[PDB]
């Protein structure tokens, strides 16, 4: 009970039935709901059976398309779970069909419904993790390029650097913004927003520092030490914030084989 | 994307199934 919904999307999908089931689990250990005859679900159940097959199909396709190795190994197991719990639901239906007061058939409905719900969540979680894993890479990439900042000594380089980092800094910003907007734990969202913003505010600051540097370089006018410090400090603080973001992201999207 | 679409279908059709128990 009370799942770990990470994004609003998933929750808006699982929350409904997750409740219809939780409100029912309470109707067993302390109530044992049993009496009302259940009309043949040969139809309604069919509705789920069909959607389950469709789901499984898409997942099998998602595996072929995907490149993430964890997904190719985590999803397949989920397919079965949703398919297995579904055969149970379908059976529990024909059971009630012949006998609407069958108690055992009532059990098949619950166990099968929770199985389908759990099998689904696992599928969505896996997928989400892969998505997040895509962001971490992008983040790890920006981190790396910030390292090259200390190699730029000419305006020609500075121009190059800016044209490469800028686009990157945008993709990450886009991914981060589109991420926090889905997060459900207001706690993690604050860290992401503040971090990303701080990083966006430092970029222009980084460039300027580098510019001032390359300017002092080819110029009789001494005073270049303090320039390297500001540039270096920016990278350091920027890097800190990015490492912060990565971490917050890995809190739930991490697996033993994260390669 | 298309994964979230199918997922809802599952939960939707399964909602109208459990609803007939309350």
């Amino acid at each position: 009970h009370m799942p770990v919904f990470h994004t609003r999307t998933i929750e808006s999908i699982l929350e409904p039935v997750a409740q219809q089931i939780s409100h029912l689990v309470i109707m067993h250990e302390e109530g044992e709901v049993d009496g009302k005859a259940i009309p043949d679900l040969t139809a309604p159940v069919a509705a789920v059976q069909a959607a389950v097959s469709n789901l499984v199909r898409v997942g099998k396709e998602t595996v072929q398309t995907t490149e993430d190795q964890i997904l190719k190994r985590d999803m397949p197991p989920a397919f079965i779970k949703v398919e297995n719990a579904c055969t149970k639901l379908v059976q529990a239906a024909q059971m009630l069909q012949s006998d609407p007061y069958s108690v055992p058939a009532r059990d098949y409905l619950i166990d099968g419904s929770r199985g389908i719900l759990s099998g689904t969540s696992d599928l969505l979680l896996t997928f989400d993790e892969a998505e997040v894993r895509k962001i971490i890479r992008v983040c790890k990439g920006i981190l790396e390029y910030l390292t090259v900042a200390e190699v730029v000594e000419t305006m020609e380089d500075l121009v190059t650097y800016t044209k490469n980092l800028g686009p990157g800094m945008t993709k990450m910003a886009k991914m981060i913004d589109e991420r926090q907007q889905e997060l459900t734990h207001q706690e993690h969202r604050v860290m992401l927003v503040n971090s990303m913003n701080t990083v966006k505010e430092l970029l222009p600051v980084l460039i300027s520092a580098m510019k001032i540097f390359v300017t002092t370089k080819n110029s009789k006018n001494q005073g270049i030490e303090e320039a390297l410090k500001n540039r270096n400090f920016t990278v350091e603080k920027m890097s800190a914030e990015i490492n912060e973001i990565i971490r917050v992201l890995q809190l739930t999207s991490w697996d033993e084989d994260a390669w | 994307n298309n994964i979230y679409k199918a997922a809802k279908d599952v939960t939707t059709s399964l909602s109208k199934v459990l609803k007939n128990i309350n």
